[PDB]
RNA sequence: ACAGAUUGAGAGCUCUUUCUUGAUUUUGUGGGUGGUGGUGCAUGGCCGUUCUUAGUUGGUGGAGUGAUUUGUCUGCUUAAUUGCGAUAACGAACGAGACCUUAACCUACUAAAUAGGGUUGCUGGCACUUGCCGGUUGACUCUUCUUAGAGGGACUAUCGGUUUCAAGCCGAUGGAAGUUUGAGGCAAUAACAGGUCUGUGAUGCCCUUAGACGUUCUGGGCCGCACGCGCGCUACACUGACGGAGCCAGCGAGUACAACCUUGGCCGAGAGGUCUGGGUAAUCUUGUGAAACUCCGUCGUGCUGGGGAUAGAGCAUUGUAAUUAUUGCUCUUCAACGAGGAAUUCCUAGUAAGCGCAAGUCAUCAGCUUGCGUUGAUUACGUCCCUGCCCUUUGUACACACCGC
RNA sequence: AAAAAUGUGAUCUUGCUUGUAAAUACAAUUUUGAGAGGUUAAUAAAUUACAAGUAGUGCUAUUUUUGUAUUUAGGUUAGCUAUUUAGCUUUACGUUCCAGGAUGCCUAGUGGCAGCCCCACAAUAUCCAGGAAGCCCUCUCUGCGGCUUUUCAGAUUAGGUAGUCGAAAAACCUUUACCUGCUAC
């Protein structure tokens, strides 16, 4: 194993800051970034379309990509 | 689902039926893991605990780590129809059962033996150790154990 | 020829037996008969290969005493000895082409409740205005799709260049079609000591020829494994895997003296059981709602949920018989393999590759095969570098012809 | 590392010329299936450690405070090639495997959304270029393919010659080469 799958509260600021950044958005991006490996990028990736913040241009399974606001 | 907040880092690695259930991962694929456990008895088993298949699971509770191996000892206790297991029909007249750990190393180990005893055709090619079920060596296979 | 010993063995195979059977036979000697026995280098037929390449022939006439040769060829064309041309050659035949079958077009004909639609009846649901989807072989009518009969239609057509302004080729236009329109079927002369005497009551000769190398039963074996190569399948995953959901083909095939395909209903996690049908078949299986695909979710680049081998057990089915797993299903085991070196195969368009179906064999077994459709690219549209083959000119102590002498 | 202060004949720390104390472990897949005989020949590496002869510099430097640390971190060859600011391998040296110790520029980088957040590009040499398995080989623990043979034959094929293969006792660790086969109304 390459790491990048543990789960923290820390890591989870981190994701937090930001949503805001970045031209897109894919779980692929997302790792690595060496973030939170690909079923809890995709999670965080959700949560961040909940309310604003990162909007959607495509929707498919494993091709989502997601874009900054406004 | 939800991302896994709060401080965590609750045991990398768990120790449960005298072997390894690897942290993080997924319950079904830790009991696949073990050895004996495979893939759709694994999910049945996390079914009958009922924990979500989605969570990673090496943060799981010890109440349903116990409930899991309760059902991996009990097939008839439990609903398990009784032929979706490992061994069925077994010494004279009586019931079906099965192991899932070393339990179930030692269970086929001591089939082995009985079927050395018997002499059985299957027993002499283990014996010799070759091809019990008649597939075709002039080819393929050439190095064996 | 019952009875048990006998016998693998309710093989009278016999030796225990002492009953049947009536001139079939049978004991010899001529004489056949059978043989998946031999020899394909004794043959037939069929097939493969030279070669599906472009080659082959003879009638005159000319050149040679002659074997022979020319025609049958410098060139340029063509897939083609295809043509145009040049010409002791002229006109011909075979082979190629034409031909045939199929694959494409037909709102133009002939046709249909065993092919499909339109109006309308009854009838289900909707919005609720008249309108939308349906279901019923209730009526009436149609032939576009369907089939499949008869015909047409493409001839490189029109135009442009290019080429001794020839054969042709190259590009635009139209056209269903412009690669010989695509794909095959057939396919010359001469052959090979290529294969098959294990398709053959096709067969020469030899062998064998009643304890057979005939037949026939029974149990195995073709499947064994230190290991080589040859077709193949499955994978090395993220262009994926797994779940759901969407959901579309074409070739076919299929029983009454058997047991075929088998919908529809109930049981079973499955496999598979059962009852019932429909079908001797554009009618029923069957729209074979085949896969690969498409959508939303679960794992995210870890020999991982990639990969599925070997394994153990049980549940099924086919058959007389499943251990040397027949095959299917259920759980469990999780091996090798992170795109494969030297080498070498196949391929030019609905092709390649992927994907499944399909019949063939078949009681039961598909990784095989002949077909079928579905998805559908990359790169040439050239050349003789290699490989093979073909010719020409050359050289030849070869002619059983370089495995030569 | 930061800081307050004691004291040493004011104080402080850049290496030069010497000899000894120690870390390159362990091995196995392989080597001709087991044992013995040689790390044959060759050969010490700068690396750390204490002290000299002081260029240095007076050698030895003590008593107490602040925090989990707050310190400054990361990485270099060797060969082949007219892909020569690039391509291919990438610790070679009997055959198979090996690793970095430090004089140093390193450098707290330049690019792509620098921002920490990942991608790739940039840090001469190297002193040794050294250690482990294998290392020309010879007797053993005494191996299975020879020695002849006699019996035959499988055959080798169109026919044949010469060799070769298969089943029975004694020391030693190829099924091919070559000759010979056919004619007019
Ligand atoms: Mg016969
Ligand atoms: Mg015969
Ligand atoms: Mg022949
Ligand atoms: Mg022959
Ligand atoms: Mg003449
Ligand atoms: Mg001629
Ligand atoms: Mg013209
Ligand atoms: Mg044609
Ligand atoms: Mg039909
Ligand atoms: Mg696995
Ligand atoms: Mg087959």
């Amino acid at each position: 194993a390459k790491h990048a799958v543990v789960l923290d509260q820390d890591k989870f600021d981190r994701i937090m800051k930001e949503a805001p950044t970045y031209r897109y958005v894919s779980v692929s991006v997302l790792v690595d970034r060496f973030k939170l490996g690909g079923s809890l990028a995709r999670v965080a990736l959700r949560h961040l379309e909940n309310e604003g913040i990162i909007k959607p241009v495509s929707k498919h399974s494993k091709q989502a990509i997601y874009t900054r606001a406004t | 689902s939800l991302v896994v907040q709060e401080q965590g880092s609750f045991q990398h690695i768990l120790r449960l039926l005298n072997t390894n259930v690897d942290g993080n991962i997924n319950v079904v694929y830790a009991l696949t893991t073990i050895r004996g456990v495979g893939r759709r008895y694994a999910n049945l088993v996390c079914k009958k605990a009922d924990v979500d298949l989605h969570k990673r699971a090496g943060e799981l509770t010890q109440e349903e780590l116990e409930r899991i191996v309760q059902i991996m000892q009990n097939p008839t206790h439990y609903k398990i129809p009784a032929w979706f297991l490992n061994r069925q029909k077994d010494v004279n007249d009586g019931k079906d059962y099965h192991s899932l750990a070393n339990n179930l190393e030692s269970k086929l180990r001591d089939d082995l033996e009985r079927l050395k005893k018997i002499r059985s055709h299957r027993g002499i090619r283990h014996f010799w150790g070759l091809r019990v079920r008649g597939q075709h060596t002039k080819t393929t296979g050439r190095r064996r154990a």
